[PDB]
């Protein structure tokens, strides 16, 4: 039979079509070198212009740019213009429109990570100084205090901020769909934080008091944002070491915000169940 | 206030023999094109001299559409200017004094040549750069021909009253 | 058989994701030695007309 | 040295297009962009014209043919070459001073 891929429905069959070829080019065929080069086609044609247009020359300086290259005997004509006007089109459409069009996608979305998260009005539940008695006696940010807990604020990176907000709106555009709370969905749901469900109860249960779930590490690293439109993405730490970054020695060795977001989205989720309970297990990076 | 009033400037030109003269066993010609002045530290400028004189230059060193033939002509070299579809004077650039075709004597071919060239330059009085223009041609022998364009300009404050025509517009180049 | 220069867009940003990692080497090992010397013209042409010859 | 194409291709293409397709009238001049177009042949654009203008010019002067692209596109787009000159490599005379009879493929049909 066939093999299952995980889905948004569930577990659901996957195929691929035949190349068709008929896609238009996108950003990244947009080369700065052949683009300045060719409005030397939109120049008129006499003798005035054969010889000027002829010998075109286009170099890439030091940080790319392509500039016309005047050798010892140039000869002064508008066709160094029009390279001039090539070379500002490649330039001001890298500048102007890429970004608009990679910012418009909450799954390519790179410098407005913190607008979008405002635009689903995420709130974090670990942060509120009233949060909810169920979320256990201490939370992996809080250390006793005479007076009741406290919790810490912690102050993240540039890198690991952006690559764990950047996932954070991947699962939530995914949820906004809709989806039937069921194990194998859920997981989907939240893969881009790599986190995975994994109940502790083996036998039919069903009839036992409580149910009981934990939270598994899928990986020990974040897919990060590429800027450019070619290119792999760079995989940042999803962890924080806590010596490192000079905070009270009662909170825990590392600190994992992927694991608390997605702790936080579930427990949402599965809140009518009535016999729903979390049992968090220390991790550490291999 | 100060009596210089016209504000119009004027911008690049194109100029002969701005990149030099090229040199060949049959003659001497010059290569016209853009000219660099230099200050003295450095930063260069374009050169915006006989404006007149430059613009004759364009017109006649350029294809115009060539004419319909039955046979046709590749997409490439169609001849003319793409920017002329925005233009609203009625008017097509360029020249054909380049597509004469040898007919009958040399005497014959040499009279269709000079008919194009008045056919091309007359352009000029019409945007109003010029008031007149004439070309003479000499026919001396099988291998020496001589063209002579003249081209009559205007002072730019006007000195003359009761002129039998008018006053040629676009007359701030004063020339 | 001694004219080659290929030519493959690919590398660099394309719309059609060029495999990541995958680089192509292009280069020669061994030359052409010998080619003939047919001179009997004016035997298998003897006497017949041909407007254009094309010898490659 | 660099030309993207096969050699022998161009050449065949050059000769067949001359080879009486064209050449009924003896007095036509193979050249241009509309006559000296070798469609059926097409190569990418090359990042260098490889000819230089300064060695056009010998090349022409010396009795050669010399062809380049047809189209002035960006970098890696494909174009077709056409032929500037229709010349003979002709040149001096067995009587050793020099003179240009036979300069012209044309010149060759019409005296046939």
């Amino acid at each position: 039979m066939n093999v299952l891929v995980p889905g948004i429905d569930g577990m659901v069959s996957a195929g691929k079509f035949e190349y068709s070829g008929c896609c238009p080019p996108d950003f990244a065929d947009m080369d700065e070198c052949t683009l300045a080069t060719s409005y030397v086609g939109l120049l008129p044609s006499g003798p005035l212009w054969d010889r000027a247009k002829y010998e075109a020359i286009t170099t890439i300086t030091a940080t790319g740019n392509c500039a016309a290259c005047w050798t010892e005997d140039h000869c002064p004509t508008l066709v160094d213009y029009a390279v001039n006007v090539g070379a500002r089109l490649a330039s001001v459409i890298d500048m102007t429109l890429w970004p608009a069009v990679r910012e418009s996608d909450p799954f390519t979305a790179v410098t407005s990570t913190a607008d979008w998260l405002e635009r689903f009005k995420w709130v974090n539940c670990f942060e509120t100084s009233c949060r909810s008695k169920a979320l256990g006696e201490i939370t992996p940010i809080e250390y006793m205090t005479e007076c009741g807990p406290v919790y810490v604020a912690i102050n993240y990176p540039p890198s690991i901020k952006q690559a764990f907000e950047s996932a954070l709106i991947k699962s939530l555009e995914r949820l906004s769909m809709g989806i039937i709370k069921n194990l194998a969905s859920i997981n989907f749901v939240i893969e881009p934080l790599k986190v995975r469900v994994v109940p502790l109860d083996t036998t039919n249960a069903c009839e036992n008091e409580t149910l009981c779930v934990t939270f598994e590490k899928t990986s020990d690293f974040f897919d990060g944002v590429n800027q450019n439109p070619c290119g792999i993405p760079s995989p940042v730490a999803a962890y924080i070491d806590r010596d490192v970054m000079q905070l009270p020695s009662e909170l825990p060795k590392y600190i994992w915000p992927g694991h608390m977001a997605a702790e936080c989205v579930v427990r949402s989720l599965l809140s009518h169940v009535s016999r729903f309970c979390v049992v968090r297990t220390d991790q550490t990076p291999d | 206030n100060f009596e210089t009033a016209d504000r119009r400037k004027r911008f690049w030109t194109t100029q002969v023999a701005a990149c030099g003269q090229s040199s060949d066993d049959c003659g001497d010609c010059a290569r016209p094109g853009l000219q660099l002045l230099c200050n003295g530290e450095g930063r260069i400028t374009i050169a915006t001299d006989n404006y007149v004189a430059g613009l004759a230059l364009n017109i006649l060193l350029t294809d115009a559409s060539k004419a319909d033939t039955g046979c046709g002509w590749t997409p490439g070299n169609r001849g003319g200017f793409w920017g002329d579809s925005f233009r609203s004077d009625n008017m097509r650039s360029g020249s054909k004094i380049r597509q004469v075709t040898a007919r009958g004597s040399m005497r014959e071919t040499v009279a269709l040549i000079r008919a194009y060239a008045i056919d091309d330059l007359k352009k000029l009085v019409a945007y109003g750069v010029a008031k007149s223009v004439d070309v003479d041609l000499t026919y001396q022998g099988s291998n020496k021909i001589d063209m002579t364009i003249m081209i009559q300009g205007v002072d730019g404050n006007e000195s003359r009253v009761g002129l039998t025509g008018e006053r040629i517009a676009n007359a701030w180049v004063w020339s | 058989g001694n004219h080659l220069s290929v030519i493959y867009t690919n590398l660099g940003s394309c719309t059609s994701v060029t495999p990541e990692g995958v680089t192509v080497a292009f280069a020669q090992t061994t030359p052409g030695s010998v080619n003939p010397e047919p001179n009997d013209y004016a035997s298998v042409v003897n006497e017949c007309c041909f407007a254009v010859y094309v010898l490659s | 040295t660099t030309y993207p194409v096969l050699p022998y291709l161009t050449n065949a293409a050059y000769g067949a297009l001359s080879a009486c397709s064209t050449c009924e009238n003896p007095e036509l001049n193979v050249q241009g962009q509309t006559y000296g177009l070798l469609s059926c042949i097409n190569m990418p654009e090359s990042c260098t014209p490889g000819w230089e203008f300064t060695e056009v010019t010998q090349l022409q002067n010396n009795g050669f043919v010399v062809s380049g692209p047809a189209t002035t596109s960006g970098q890696g787009n494909f174009t077709s070459p056409y032929i500037y000159n229709d010349v003979t490599n002709y040149l001096r005379d067995e009587k050793n001073r020099p003179n240009a009879t036979f300069r012209d493929a044309s010149s060759r049909r019409l005296a046939a």
